[PDB]
């Protein structure tokens, strides 16, 4: 009685990785909510 | 050796003092840097070739 992710097809290959970081594992829940994000690429 | 494994290490606190005193090393030679200075040095990336 709960959705479970089973498909991830985004990149065919991954070679010469230049960074990797994984946060701590958790559970995502599968009236609204607003998620705002600011992405800045500097220096 | 022909397929030597390489691990990329970044974005972490390297513990040189504990690492160098963990096991028994029959050979330990550093070039361009002292083993005890690494605790005070910062680097962009590390490559561990085993
Ligand atoms: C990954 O880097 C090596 C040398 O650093 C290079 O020979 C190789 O072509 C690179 N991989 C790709 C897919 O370009």
């Amino acid at each position: 009685k709960s959705w479970m992710e089973s498909e991830f097809r985004v990149y065919s290959s991954a070679n010469n990785c230049t960074f990797e970081y994984v946060s701590q594992p958790f559970l995502m829940d599968l009236f609204k909510n607003l998620r705002e994000f600011v992405f800045k690429n500097i220096d | 050796v022909y397929a030597w494994n390489r691990k990329r290490i970044s974005n972490c606190v390297a513990d040189y003092s504990v690492l160098y005193n963990s096991a028994s090393f029959s050979t330990f030679k550093c070039y361009g840097v002292s083993p005890t200075k690494l605790n005070d040095l910062c680097f962009t990336n590390v490559y561990a070739d085993s």
